[PDB]
């Protein structure tokens, strides 16, 4: 659903 | 967070001429995954934004393709090949290859047209404010270019400080004008007082300044 | 066709809670994320956050830990915002916008306008401006509605239920010495036909429960 900036590292 | 640069802050072209806005991020956003997470949004008068472009370079679902994207690592571009007066707002790029999302500054187009100057119109107080016994007087100014105007208030020819307020609009998504509101508010006492209510609008569109008035109580 | 209507309150106190709601119709709410946008009035989008439309697992951008919490209600594909504890730094737009892999935030909703104020609402006077020989140029008369003292924005105003919005000016709100605002919205019609046509300003004020329909017809004597 989300690109991969959208979740934290 | 990645700053996202804009420039310029702010361009006016002329309908069909060209249009290129830079974007510069902090960081490379070429992601690991090969892939380049930097899109750009409008958003129009007063309203929400809409998605224009993704993945630099892939226009969204009926996007005219009039606009296109470019870009490599840190440096993006937004063209339109031939500016259309509906494309009038503020251009964001925005970035996803970074938690968190970020958003640019922002580069505002506005639409160069020919000068046109103001159609000057003036209402009176409604008895229904009158009973209230408050007097607003309204003068309007409709569809000029450029946005610069002056408006004063003259009651019986004496130029008026410190009972006016007035606002622009933004600009015309159509005939790219621009159009104002001064508001004159005065006890009904006070009003009651005088006789000749006039505003006097100047603007590059006039050789002279035109006045709109009336006389208190004339049918 | 796809859209994503909000609702909410535009008038809280400091201390107060505030829900948002971003309904989403014409798609398949499960399978887009919705996404939370602050936008200060004036200045740019500040990114709050998502949710997972599918799991309802959302996930906080640092500077909206702690107060902000992102919910769903699934089977009325609605997205909840809730804002707790207000402060005077929230006065804001909050924006929902659907979200994909590739990172379009392709729809937007229309936002919700939430000022946080100790002051009281105050409901608009809404006054005609009558239509005469003052307001008419080459074959057009300008009317209108002057919506007076008010607080907070926004106002709403439509005409003829919005089967009017050709020459319509909806002028931004000026704030009066009280702190109060006052706008003008007018239309600009044909002069022939003022016997005939009925224009009506449709005014709404949500925070002091306003809703007036004001009848603007010729000045006469």
């Amino acid at each position: 659903q989300a690109p991969p900036g959208a979740y934290p590292g | 967070d990645v700053v996202m640069t804009q420039t310029p802050v702010s361009l006016s072209l002329a309908i069909g001429q060209p249009a290129s806005i830079s974007c510069k991020s902090s960081q490379s956003l070429v992601h690991s995954d090969g892939k380049t997470y930097l899109s750009w949004i409008l958003q129009r008068p007063g309203q929400s934004p809409k998605g224009l472009i993704y993945l630099v370079s892939k226009l969204d679902s009926g996007v005219p393709d009039r606009f296109s994207g470019s870009g490599s690592e840190t440096e993006f571009t937004l063209k339109i090949s031939r500016v259309e007066a509906e494309d009038l707002g503020v251009y964001y790029c925005w970035q996803a290859t970074h938690f968190p999302l970020t958003f640019g500054s922002g580069t505002k187009l506005e639409i160069k047209r020919t000068v046109a100057a103001p159609s000057v119109f003036i209402f009176p107080p409604s008895d229904e404010q009158l009973k209230s016994g408050t007097a607003s007087v309204v003068c309007l100014l409709n569809n000029f270019y450029p946005r610069e105007a002056k408006v004063q208030w003259k009651v019986d020819n004496a130029l008026q400080s410190g009972n006016s307020q007035e606002s622009v609009t933004e600009q015309d998504s159509k005939d790219s004008t621009y159009s104002l509101s001064s508001t004159l508010t005065l006890s009904k006492a006070d009003y009651e007082k005088h006789k000749v209510y006039a505003c006097e609008v100047t603007h590059q569109g006039l050789s002279s300044p035109v006045t709109k008035s009336f006389n208190r109580g004339e049918c | 066709q796809i859209q994503l209507v909000q609702s909410g309150p535009e008038l809280k106190k400091p201390g107060e809670s505030v829900k948002i709601s971003c309904k989403a119709s014409g798609y398949t709410f499960t399978d887009y994320a919705i996404h939370w946008v602050k936008q200060a009035p004036g200045k740019g989008l500040k990114w709050m956050g998502w949710i997972n439309t599918y799991t309802g697992k959302p996930i906080y951008a640092d500077d909206f830990k702690g107060r902000f919490v992102f919910s769903l209600e699934a089977s009325a594909s609605t997205a909840n915002l809730q804002i707790s504890n207000l402060k005077n730094e929230d006065t804001a737009t909050y924006l929902c916008a659907r979200g994909t892999m590739m990172a379009s935030l392709d729809y937007w909703g229309q936002g919700v306008m939430v000022t946080v104020s100790s002051a009281s609402t105050k409901g608009p006077s809404v006054f005609p401006l009558a239509p005469s020989s003052k307001s008419t140029s080459g074959g057009t008369a300008a009317l209108g509605c002057l919506v007076k003292d008010y607080f907070p924005e926004p106002v709403t105003v439509s005409w003829n239920s919005g089967a009017l919005t050709s020459g319509v000016h909806t002028f931004p709100a000026v704030l009066q010495s009280s702190g109060l605002y006052s706008l003008s919205s007018v239309v600009t019609v044909p002069s022939s036909s003022l016997g005939t046509q009925t224009y009506i300003c449709n005014v709404n004020h949500k925070p002091s429960n306003t809703k007036v329909d004001k009848k603007v017809e010729p000045k006469s004597c």
